[PDB]
């Protein structure tokens, strides 16, 4: 007995739980996979040009990669219960009152990342497909892998969710006790190394995504300091 | 891993050269390597203690 | 002189004999590099749905991709050579009369290996195919490229050859005197581990394709102990 | 590098804590590493061994 | 201050004209993305089967690769300026009196990579495009995606580039001092070995693509052993 | 990463073994390592020296 073995006994019990809400949740949709990448699908449907579809350079692709959305839709769906999993576990840590401070604030941190999907989907996704689909070269037919375009849409899934929650993290830590607008402004250096190294952990590897990627990090933490100076 | 590259990794040390420079570069590499120490030292020290929780609780138990 | 010198004088050899049957074969068979082509993509052909065609992304494909099947076919039909020097340059070691049973035992595995791979080409593809190929989401066209369905095909191949060992290599071990079906039951949960791991050192850099090779290796393990009580 | 990946590697662990437990887990990390050992061992062992081959007989003909 | 931090200092201001360079490079050719890429294409476009066009499967694939050409154009056509503050910030290391040798060396080490990107596209690429696309095998479709070909131009660029100095590079030593023919030759097995670990470096994870790398730098550093005995 | 695959580094093996022999490629795997403790000496004293040069004159004008 004895800690740092009921740690894991605990841990153990803590991924048990997430891992049946994501086969829960996941063998609830897979049924519905191809509607789910109708709707995925319906922003590039209608910005495709004409002539232009969809296509399939996998073998497996067609059954596959409606499925692997399924499941990666069903793991943004149990986020809150991950998350609420992963404080459990570190809840009996947090005893020194902060536990009441951040349960709302995990909870506050699941819309903004819904948010952003939601922003992505509606208002970017018809925006970039608008001008991605109809700007190749004289002579090229746009014919998009849908492999290629799960990638791609959970790519921005991702980006715009974290995006939405950079400013309101900055925003609050430097608002309570933790920092202020001067303190995150001379670490302004490091976060550009620092951008650069997280997009490189996060992009494949390729010198022009982890270039393109790592600005809008920098460009969200910028705002977010701007916006501390408001309080 | 984290999808490493050659060119990937050259940029940080070009871009981290230009925007630190041979005055704070160098102490961001430190900083770094302090943090990697102090992984590496707890993982030395969770491996030992969990191997001592184990053995001996079960070696305990025997006699 | 002295061993570890002449150890690698004798591999050196093996590995010559090895490269040699590899190329003799690949130069014989590389004139009819579209023929194997074609009989490797009958399966898929035939099962193709109406305007759908095999199409190639790559600009060396059209020329590259039958040139790699051929000296991927070569690999398999020398097989039984490569293993024959793998054996020899271990046969001083096995001078315990372990020589003896061994000898048939490669020889046995050789056409397990292409049962295997004759059961994958005549019962499974058709059948796997004509299911994969009609099943894409509405306005998504089945173009599968060339060098990616050869990946698929040989993954298939090395899986269902690879399949076929498991219950006999099982049984055989479980029958005369290395194991029983008791230990191999309180082994399970190490298996499990084992073909994650196994799986990912063979699965692309994807959780999806290391989730689902896995579990196969599980249910071969499983059918194996339950043949060898039978014994 | 057979393919080596961040979600691939958390879910042995995933797998391998739900599976074993915290009980056999740990002893088959240290079985693992014990194979390890035994590599770096022979790997140390053939090293100096096929120097001492090599280096001895030819400077042994000198002589 | 003292040396070790006024190094850096000197690297930090080459790596910044080096910066410069690429990036004002990049910008002037930035509006005409599309235009270098038909250039590109066009050997591609000429040689094309009936039929056949190019296509793009990725979906920031028309945009992001002429944009992605171009960031390459601008670093071959600052090569000159990278070279120069390379050499620059090697230079005071350099008071030997070598230098005066390799400020030309440098400079005709600049056009060669230049003749041989001119000799690719003008001689290579009409050939082995017109090869290429007219081999696919029956029932393939040659649908060339614009991604995969600029990786594709962009290797045989670098290819023929370095494989033009190579020759040079070994009479140029084998003619002053450094080498004479007679080391070359006892050196081969070991160039054979390292051709092979160069590939590795330099081409995708395939072991087709380094056994076919390698063998051009072996038969390159062949030629270049027999033109130094006719010095 | 340079593209490091399996059948790539078995291939440079298969290829040394069999052009090399066993009695120039163990030489040359001595050889190749000594270029390895090179950079390390290198890295070794340039990261204690760099250190060495902003530490230490930082800290004399504090003096």
């Amino acid at each position: 007995t004895q800690p740092l073995i009921t740690h894991l006994i605990e841990l153990r019990k803590r991924l048990l739980n997430c891992i049946i809400a994501v086969i829960v949740i996941f063998l609830c949709l897979v049924y519905f996979a191809n509607d789910i990448y109708h709707l995925v699908s319906a922003p590039l449907i209608k910005q495709l040009p004409q002539g232009s579809t969809m296509i399939a350079t996998d073998v497996a692709s067609p059954f596959f990669t409606p499925i692997k959305l399924t499941f990666m839709v069903s793991l943004i769906l149990s986020a809150p219960v991950i998350l609420y999993q992963v404080w459990a576990f570190i809840a009996p840590a947090l005893y020194k009152h902060e536990r009441r401070l951040v349960v709302p604030l995990l909870v506050s941190s699941s819309l903004l990342f819904y948010i952003g999907m939601a922003f992505a989907y509606f208002v970017v996704f018809p925006l970039a497909f608008g001008f991605l689909a109809n700007t190749a070269p004289e002579g090229v037919q746009v014919s998009t892998d849908i492999a290629s375009y799960l990638s791609f849409v959970m790519a921005l899934f991702m980006a715009f969710g974290v995006s939405f929650e950079v400013p309101v993290a900055i925003v609050l830590l430097c608002w309570m006790g933790i920092t202020s607008p001067e303190d995150l402004r001379k670490k302004r250096p490091y976060v550009l190394v620092g951008a650069f190294v997280v997009g490189m952990l996060l992009t494949p590897p390729d010198v022009f995504s982890q270039t393109l990627l790592a600005i809008p990090m920098y460009c969200l933490f910028e705002i977010g300091v701007f916006f501390s100076r408001f309080y | 891993m984290f999808d490493i590259g050659f060119s990937e990794l050259l940029l940080v040390f070009i871009i981290g050269l230009v925007v630190l420079g041979p005055q704070r570069l160098p102490v961001a590499v430190k900083t770094v390597a302090g943090w990697i120490r102090a992984l590496r030292s707890l993982a030395t020290t969770v491996q030992n203690e969990l191997t001592q929780e184990l053995k001996l609780q079960e070696f305990q138990d025997s006699l």
